[PDB]
């Protein structure tokens, strides 16, 4: 019983991309590489970040709402209907060549 | 890939349990533009009951819901409104003095905290909540309150009087479902929102007792005297309204719906077939369109976007698809398991093989044939083949029919999936090549051996074409022998391209698609065309 | 679109004489110097002295304003070349400042709905510019679950003020973070307004005291630019005679603008 | 496989929609929470006049 | 209060159940079976009779299966692969 | 150290220390009282704690130390912090004792204390003034000549002595070097240290709040600069320039840059 | 003159061992004493430091080069010491009562600490390494520390009701607190007497020298529960008089200031 429990602010994305071109460039290759060939499922992918968490109310799924908002769904979602829609009937505009 | 959709269907059936659970438990188109501005006016209720005795306890003071009724001023004209105000997961305290009749005791009252919830429903005679039958979004930005409670002072008729006083929390909204009123002859669709609690700064106390520094808001007198309490924003809203030639846009949606109920959509599917072309379709039909990019093109309804996959999938894991699937896999186990008392019903082959068991015969070699093959339409869906896999070119057509056709539904969509799966190239051909001997089959009860550089036929080699389809990858008969001999004589046919025709590879079949060969487009027509539904 | 030239190629002759016959120039004044001239055709005095500089006489306009507050309430510059002479105040340098920041800079502009929206800063250069006869703004920080910090959604009292009886406003708050508002819709108009490259078709011309202008809301730049001038003074017909000899070094000093 | 990760997010973003219903039904299936109280007893005075 | 242990012996009588199952199985038939993508539909359709009305059993195995052996050990060499693929500085520490 | 370091134009190095400390900053803002007087506000501490962390710093990093007014701090200002950012209010009447207080702070100070009566002392080069901090500070000095007498000034009669500072807290000295000098200090409120100007201190930040650029904090008339770390703020009100200053503290902390002698708490060290 | 960084160091094995820079190193250099009210009460002399002066002046040691420096006592000592000179020399007498207390001010000056400040009424601090603790100075400070859980809520403790916290130190001139590192503590303090400030002991400090004058060995420098170790700049004598103590420091100063090294910071 308090007035409440805050959730304290958490950053400026401006700055977080900051923290990653901190992190640009001392990855090492050969482990990049051998990274780059692993199925890193959900679980593989979403378990040893950051290792501390009581809430755990699917964030795979937190991230899969704001994930299916952006320019790669979307495109894959127009090319598919554009394919749909070119084989069923529909005419190629004037611009498509 | 457009199998693999089916595959990820029959995979993810799990959640069709949960979904029903949670079900359970709980229990031409057009566009118009809403986000309008609204004020939202309610206040709470409180049910008190009193116990016997000498007057000096209490067995409940509870929340109740709360109507109201009311009118303001939008865009220049005086709009009557009505709400109705309640709450879920509340905390149940106690207060208790003694088991003596003259002790303070409230057996039971409720405080809400940041893990309940209220509920207000909102209704007005606007033409929004009219045209709000079908719906594709809805969201709304409010404003927040913040509630207080004021003082109560229990009735005791002998000594001091026990004053209950402070308490607050803060409504944010958070979440916009529909609902209804219902009303004596007619019903009215109404908006409820969800604000979440956030508990403030002044404590609940109950006065003359051991109870203080308790932050909530109890049910006493949660509105401290105020008429209302009053939020204001705006709520944002799509419909689909169901328009035509492209004017007359309705009002009060001016429509009814396939509900007073497939007759119509087979036909609708049987004047859609053809219309399908060819390249574009093999090229549609090797792309693994998971369950985003198959119901992404769909424009559905507010509850078909979140039930469209679920819907679906609670009706294909119900059919003969998916029984045979389970009554393959049973025989499989029961064969692996039951060899000392072994199920000795047949086995053409060189051992026991439950791809090779034949039963249910209501030629011999033709018979065997058949029976054989319609468990290769299983392997199509377990992922032992190596061409254009038939089920793929069915969902590659399903995909493309279902962009297209007006007739689709939440209630309509599944059950037409299934169909198309179950009733899609019916009658259907596979082959198998060994040693540069190819074995093709057919549930029509058809066999065809021949050699791949010369055709010419050989007899079929029974025991053997088992023993190879058993185990050795699978292909289908897109491209089945007559057609390929047609081909080959007339259209004269190189090595590689035979091969890669054996293989049923995409790159030669739509060269030859592009290369305007009636010997293939034939062919792929009459696949169209049994892909008819 | 790309451009190429040479080095090779000769200097043109001086635009200077061609612009000016086919350009306009504006002076925005104060009260104050009207008043110590006390002269009903100090106007075509200063137009005749253009005159001999090339300036025809339907080009130069002379667009007097009451006080720099007043000016700063929605200054609608709209010339080819365009003067501001401007006196020091201690008591008024923010407002001077953010006059500068106003006109000196082009200002990409939206609305803004507070009572029934949230709003944020993205950039360094999405500030908040409000204008009216008296603006109060106050703003409460939000945290992630829409909570306030150090102040109440509801209670107004409780939120942070920033400006009081200001006609002119720039507000830049912690780009990150979304803000509950409350300003004096009555009297003030508030935007939301992103910073494009500074406007080169106005100069300002300081009468009196030191730079003091910070342009940048940045504490480590503190740029004096080329259109940013300054004069010392005791009359106000050596600073319009300073302004007529001198025009061409402004006009130098100045760019007609792109948009 | 490292993009299949991709691929997964993308086939599995139905469950938004099953997360999104469990948030709005268990809010109105939710059951009144019930406080054990302590081990004493919260008397007090009698009633005084 | 609150137990300390269940399920012990039912869980013993069904290992002595499977390790006399064992040595029935044939093998012809289970190298069949071996090649089968056998999806949580089908392990889960062809269960000996649906007992009565199960819960989800794909979530019911699950919230045991991420407690185990093999899905730590998955976590940690992916860790692992993360922490190598990091740093540079470190020079290979793991010998 | 005295040995030397190597480097390159094309590489692309990556190769470089890591470790660890406190956690990875602080910061401490030094802020005058009217600040808060005018705020009457309670949390705004925590308000700006949790808007620094927007901006990265976590919870532990920031701290703020009011001062009632400039010469208050200037006696005996104690930094001990990993950044330091001080908010300075403009007053014509009180521009060199806020532009000591800059040549205090901004640079790097090495004093040695001084006993006025048993010795005279001398400046040698342009960098060794005489710094004077307390409560108030009133000294005067008669310079001397080859023979150990006086010049103007007589070395029995203190009214006679030539007076530098009256009522002053903080006096930073500059007198003519290279002869003796006497002094007359009132030592029983204030201290007075001969000091040494080093390297400059780029663990601190000024920000004057209000009026136009005045710190000279070179003595000598010539140079009159300006550094990276002497900012300048408009202000009418208080909660806009801390906004501004959480909005903009990258850029701060990019014009600032921890220590290289050592660690200390004072600004300057002593060295007998 | 690469300052702010570290350069890898070289030499050999076959340089000869170079001149003594004692008699050179006592020119350039000063020795502070810190020494105990109860020396000069017993004494009962004017000129003592003048005849020490003298006498050190025959070691090496110019006149003006030593400095003695009173404190009436080890509490009022520990209260902000203030050690600036180039060899310092700190006489300490024995009290079992007082053992913390004179162990914490050798634990403060033998060291070099590394000190951020701290604010309660805002954060709650948590501890890092084992070397991350809070030193508390002042007339009398009564710290009371309440330990908190993952989810911000005390153990065994409220976090209003400062009378439930946990106590460490009651009316102390001087306390070094370590806690468990990993959880992070609410505070209580008397601000307005006392200032807590959150240190990291680093590398020691080889410029200040303890003489315990009195009873054994005690000193636990190392607030871990398994080295106590003894340093070499901690120095042991017994004691019935105070002349014999200062002339035999005097005698062997050479000794103290070869066991001190001038500092590196
Ligand atoms: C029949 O289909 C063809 C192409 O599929 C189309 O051109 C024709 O217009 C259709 N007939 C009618 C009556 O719409
Ligand atoms: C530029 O100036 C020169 C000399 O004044 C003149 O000869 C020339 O004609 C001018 N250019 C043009 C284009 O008239
Ligand atoms: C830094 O690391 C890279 C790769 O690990 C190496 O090529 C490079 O030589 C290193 N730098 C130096 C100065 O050796
Ligand atoms: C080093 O010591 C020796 C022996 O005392 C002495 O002869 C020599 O002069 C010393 N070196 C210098 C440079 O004085
Ligand atoms: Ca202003
Ligand atoms: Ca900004
Ligand atoms: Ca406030
Ligand atoms: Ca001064
Ligand atoms: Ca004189
Ligand atoms: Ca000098
Ligand atoms: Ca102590
Ligand atoms: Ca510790
Ligand atoms: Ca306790």
């Amino acid at each position: 019983n308090s007035v409440t429990v805050r959730q304290d602010l958490e950053r400026q994305l401006g700055e977080l991309r900051e923290e990653f071109n901190a992190l640009s460039q001392e990855i090492a290759m050969s482990q990049l590489i051998d990274l780059a060939l692993l199925p890193l499922d959900m679980f593989s992918m979403f378990s040893g970040i950051k290792s501390t968490i009581d809430a755990a109310k699917s964030m795979a799924t937190s991230v899969m709402k704001k994930f299916k908002k952006s320019g790669l769904a979307n495109s894959v979602s127009t090319l598919t209907d554009s394919l749909s829609d070119a084989a069923s009937s529909i005419s190629r505009g004037a611009s498509i060549r | 890939m457009a199998s693999l959709i089916y595959r990820q269907l029959l995979t993810n059936s799990y959640t069709v349990d949960l979904s029903d659970e949670i079900q359970e438990i709980g229990s031409l188109w057009k566009e118009m533009q809403y986000n309008r501005d609204i004020t939202i006016r309610f206040k709470f209720a409180s049910s008190i009951v009193k116990s016997g005795g000498l007057g000096y306890k209490w067995s409940e003071i509870s929340f109740k819901p709360a109507n109201y009724q009311y009118t303001y001023t939008r865009d220049g004209e005086e709009v009557t409104a009505h709400t109705t105000c309640s709450v879920n997961g509340m905390n149940d305290f106690n207060f208790n003095g003694g088991s003596l009749p003259t002790d303070f005791v409230i057996s039971r009252y409720e405080v809400i905290k940041e893990n309940s919830y209220v509920y207000v429903d909102y209704w007005d005679d606007s033409q929004a909540f009219r045209n709000m039958v079908y719906v594709r979004s809805l969201a709304a930005n409010l404003n927040s309150v913040i509630c207080t409670g004021g003082d109560y002072s229990f009735a005791l008729p002998v000594g001091q009087w026990p004053v209950m006083t402070g308490g607050a929390v803060s409504l944010h909204s958070a979440g916009v479902t529909l609902s209804t009123q219902f009303t004596d002859f007619v019903s009215l669709n109404s908006l409820r929102f969800r604000f979440r609690l956030t508990v403030e700064e002044p404590s609940f106390s109950i006065t003359r007792t051991r109870v203080s520094r308790l932050y909530g808001l109890p049910a006493a007198n949660p509105n401290n005297g105020k008429e209302y309490y009053e939020v204001a924003g705006r709520f944002s809203l799509i419909s689909l309204v169901p328009s035509n030639d492209d004017y007359q846009t309705p009002i009060t949606n001016s429509v009814t719906v396939r509900q007073d109920l497939l007759g119509e959509l087979r036909e609708e599917f049987n004047a859609l077939s053809q219309e399908i072309a060819m390249s574009q379709l093999i090229d549609l039909a090797l792309l693994p369109l998971d369950m985003f990019s198959m119901f992404s093109g769909i424009k559905s309804t507010i509850d078909a976007a979140k039930s469209m996959a679920t819907s679906v999938m609670k009706k294909f894991k119900k059919s003969g698809l998916a029984n045979s699937v389970s009554t393959l896999t049973d025989s499989l186990s029961d064969a692996a398991s039951s060899i000392s008392r072994g199920a000795s019903i047949r086995s053409v082959g060189s051992s026991a093989s439950a791809w090779t068991d034949v039963s249910t015969q209501i030629s011999s070699i033709s018979t065997q044939t058949s029976t054989i093959s319609r468990r290769l339409r299983l392997k199509e869906m377990a992922t032992q083949t190596e061409g254009m896999n038939f089920d793929d070119i069915s969902a590659a057509v399903l995909k493309t029919k279902i962009d297209r056709s007006t007739q689709i539904s939440p209630n309509t969509l599944p059950d037409i999936v299934t169909e198309a799966s179950e009733k899609f190239i019916p009658n259907r051909a596979y082959r198998v090549i060994n040693n540069d001997e190819v074995f093709e089959a057919g549930t029509d009860g058809r066999f065809f051996a021949y050699r791949v550089e010369t055709f010419d036929e050989i007899p079929f080699d029974v025991q053997k074409f088992a023993d190879l389809v058993t185990d050795s990858p699978v292909i289908s008969a897109i491209i089945d022998f007559k057609t390929l001999k047609n081909l080959n004589d007339n259209y004269g046919i190189s090595r590689q391209q035979a091969f890669n025709l054996l293989r049923s590879d995409p790159r030669v079949l739509r060269e030859f698609i592009n290369q305007d060969n009636p010997i293939i487009r034939n062919r792929i027509e009459q696949l169209i065309m049994q892909c008819r539904l | 679109l790309p451009i190429t030239g040479s080095m090779d190629t000769a200097y043109a002759n001086s635009t200077q004489e061609e612009t000016f016959l086919t350009s306009t120039l504006c002076l925005y004044y104060p009260t104050e110097a009207a008043t110590e001239i006390n002269d009903n055709s100090w106007k075509d005095t200063l137009s005749q002295l253009f005159l001999t500089k090339g300036w025809p006489t339907g080009s130069v306009y002379f667009k007097e304003y009451t006080d720099i507050a007043s000016f700063s309430v929605d200054p609608q510059l709209y010339c080819d070349y365009n003067v501001v002479l401007m006196k020091y105040d201690a008591t008024l340098q923010l407002d001077m400042s953010e006059l500068a920041d106003l006109i000196l800079n082009e200002w990409l502009c939206n609305p803004m709905d507070i009572t029934l929206y949230y709003y944020q800063q993205t950039d360094e250069a999405n500030k908040w510019i409000s204008m009216g006869s008296s603006c109060t703004i106050k703003v409460c920080p939000l945290n992630t679950q829409t909570l306030g910090i150090g102040c109440l959604t509801t209670d107004t009292a409780t939120f942070e003020e920033v400006a009081t009886a200001e006609k002119l406003v720039i507000t830049d708050v912690v780009d990150g973070v979304n803000h509950k508002l409350d300003v004096t819709t009555a009297t003030c108009t508030i935007r939301n307004c992103k910073k494009l490259g500074p406007r080169e078709n106005v100069a300002v011309i300081q009468v009196g005291g030191s730079d003091v202008l910070d342009i940048t809301a940045d504490p480590t730049t503190a740029p004096q630019t080329e259109r940013m001038m300054r004069i010392n003074w005791k009359k106000w017909w050596q600073v319009f005679y300073t302004v007529v000899d001198y025009v061409n070094q402004i006009i130098q000093a100045m760019s007609k603008r792109s948009r | 496989m490292a993009s299949l990760i991709y691929r997964q997010l993308l086939t599995n973003s139905y469950t938004v929609d099953l997360s999104d219903e469990i948030q709005e039904i268990g809010s109105t299936k939710t059951q009144n929470v019930t406080i054990n109280l302590g081990p004493f007893a919260q008397t007090g005075y009698a009633p005084v006049n």
